[PDB]
C-alpha cells in the first residue's frame, strides 16, 4: 500500500 | 524435483552431479537473464543444480553448516529456506535451522539486478543462520548483505555482521523520486546479535526503508556514539511522510532491544514508527529528528538506558502511551499521555539482566531476559506487582488500548500481536506496554 506489491512484504508496506 | 535442493555444504562451482548453494543461485540468475544464449545454457540445469518445476526455491538441509568462501550475487527473485518436513515436530523453534557461514573475509550476499529502471524484485530468506566474518571481516558496506531489492528475512539468526557501514545489511536505494529500484528490508521473528559497524550497526539505509518486528536485537555496536544501529542517511523529500506513518510500514515493533553499545538504537525520522518495544539496558536509546511531526513512538518501554532518548532542537516526534523517564515525555496529546517511570523503581527482578527470575520479589517490573524452551527468541517477561483493585497503578499491564481514530490518537494504537505472535487484543480490549503481552 506504500512501496508496491510484493509476495513477502506485509500489506501495510505494500 | 519440485525445488532446488543443495546437496553439499562446500562452496563449489564445478560441473558435476552435486549442487552447491552458489550454483543454485547462479541457476536462477542465468534463467532470468536477458541473453538467450545464457538462458539456453541453463535449459537443463547448471553444474548439478536443477529442478523440474523450475521455480526459484533453494532448499537447505536441517542442522547443516553451509560454507561460503566469498559473497554470492543474487540478480533474480528467489527464496532460500531450510527443509520444512520434520520426517515429530516438537523441538525448540529456531533450532534445526541451516547455517550459512563465511569462511573468509567477504560478505554473504549481494542482492541487486545491476540495472536502472528495472523494478525491484523480491527475495525471501527463511529459517537460516547467517554467520559473517566477524573480526576477520574486510567488508566495507553490508557485513552480511548488501541489498538493493525488496528483501524479507524471517525466523533467522543474523550474527557476525562487521563492516564500516551496515553491520548486517546495507540497504541501498532512494525512494523519494520516481525510482522504483529502491531496496527495502523486512526482518521478522529473528535474532540480531554480535554485529558491529562505524555507522548503521545493524542496518545502514540511505532512506527510512526498513521494518523490524517480533525480533530481538542484542549485543550490537555502532562505533560512532552519534550513529545508530538502524541508521537512516537522508530523509524523505516530504513525500507525504504523514502517509508513511499511519500505515506503520517503517520502523521497529514488538522487539526486545538490550545490551547494545555505542550510539543510538535508531534515528527516528518523519515517516517512521516505534510501537510495543522493550528498549532497556542499552548505551543509547532513540535519537529524535522528525521536523514535520510525522513520527510516532507508542506503547514501548524506554527506560533503563544510559541515554534513553535525545532530540534535535527542531524535533516534533509524537511520544504517546509509553513508560518513559522525564526526558522522553514530550507530553504530546492529553488524551493519550505517557506513564512516567517512578524514581528508584526496580526494573529487573533479579541480580542480572539475564538469568533466573526472583519470582518472589514484590518489586521489579520485568523478569530477567530468558529464552523459553517453546520459543526461538527470549524476552523480558512482565510481572504483576499490583492487585486487581490497584491494577490501574501498574506501569505496564493494561496500559495500552486500540484507538482506530485516524489522527494522532490512532498512532498510539496497540499492536495486534506481540513478539511471540500472541494476540494482544484478541480476548480483551487492552494491551500491555513493551514487546510481550502479559500471559502469566
Amino acid at each position: 500500500k506504500l512501496f508496491g506489491p510484493d509476495p513477502y512484504l506485509p500489506e501495510n508496506v505494500q | 524435483g519440485a525445488d532446488i535442493e543443495v546437496t553439499t555444504t562446500i562452496d563449489e562451482d564445478v560441473d558435476n552431479t552435486v549442487c552447491s548453494l552458489r550454483e543454485a543461485v547462479e541457476l536462477i540468475n542465468k534463467r532470468n537473464s536477458s541473453d538467450s544464449t545464457v538462458v539456453a545454457s541453463v535449459k537443463d540445469g547448471y553444474h548439478g543444480c536443477g529442478n523440474k518445476d523450475a521455480s526459484s526455491n533453494i532448499i537447505l538441509q536441517r542442522d547443516k553448516e553451509y560454507t561460503l568462501n566469498s559473497r554470492i550475487t543474487i540478480t533474480a527473485p528467489l527464496t532460500i529456506s531450510t527443509a520444512k518436513n520434520d520426517s515429530v515436530d516438537t523441538d525448540q523453534p529456531g533450532s534445526h535451522n541451516a547455517t550459512i557461514k563465511m569462511a573468509g573475509t567477504d560478505q554473504l550476499f549481494k542482492i541487486d539486478d545491476e540495472s536502472v529502471e528495472k523494478a525491484s524484485f523480491s527475495v525471501l530468506l527463511s529459517d537460516l543462520n547467517l554467520q559473517g566474518a566477524g573480526a576477520n571481516s574486510k567488508v566495507l558496506t553490508g557485513g552480511l548483505i548488501l541489498n538493493h531489492e525488496k528483501l524479507t528475512i524471517q525466523n533467522s539468526r543474523l550474527t557476525g555482521g562487521y563492516a564500516n557501514q551496515g553491520g548486517v545489511i546495507y540497504n541501498q536505494g532512494f525512494a523519494s523520486k520516481s525510482d522504483r529500484t529502491f531496496g527495502f528490508v523486512y526482518i521478522v521473528n529473528s535474532l540480531i546479535q554480535n554485529n558491529k559497524a562505524a555507522q548503521g550497526g545493524v542496518i545502514y539505509s540511505e532512506q527510512p526503508l526498513f521494518l523490524i518486528t517480533q525480533s530481538v536485537i542484542r549485543d550490537n555496536e555502532v562505533s560512532n556514539t552519534s550513529g545508530s544501529l538502524f541508521f537512516s542517511q537522508d530523509s524523505f523529500d516530504d513525500e507525504s511522510t504523514g502517509e508513511y506513518v499511519v500505515q506503520r510500514a517503517i520502523g521497529l515493533s514488538n522487539s526486545t532491544v538490550f545490551h547494545n553499545k555505542g550510539g543510538f538504537i535508531t534515528n527516528v525520522r518523519d515517516g517512521m514508527f516505534v510501537n510495543n518495544i522493550t528498549m532497556i539496558k542499552n548505551d543509547k536509546g532513540l535519537f529524535l529528528e522528525a521536523p514535520q511531526g510525522n513520527a510516532s513512538i507508542s506503547n514501548s518501554i524506554l527506560v533503563g538506558n544510559t541515554i534513553n532518548c535525545q532530540a534535535n532542537s527542531t524535533d516534533k516526534a509524537i511520544i504517546q502511551s509509553n513508560l518513559v523517564t522525564t526526558e522522553c515525555n514530550r507530553n504530546a496529546s492529553v488524551k493519550v499521555p505517557n506513564i512516567l517511570y517512578p524514581a528508584n523503581q526496580k526494573l529487573i527482578a533479579g541480580s542480572t539482566d539475564e538469568g533466573v527470575c526472583d519470582v518472589a520479589s514484590k518489586d521489579g517490573l520485568l523478569c530477567p531476559f530468558n529464552t523459553p524452551k517453546d520459543s526461538f527468541l527470549g524476552f523480558f517477561k512482565p510481572r504483576l506487582l499490583e492487585s486487581y483493585n490497584t491494577l490501574a497503578d501498574s506501569l505496564i499491564i493494561n496500559k495500552g488500548r486500540l484507538y482506530s481514530d485516524g489522527t494522532s490518537v490512532g498512532l498510539a494504537s496497540c499492536e495486534t500481536l506481540d513478539q511471540r505472535g500472541k494476540r494482544r487484543t484478541g480476548y480483551d480490549e487492552l494491551c500491555d506496554l513493551g514487546a510481550i503481552e502479559y500471559i502469566g
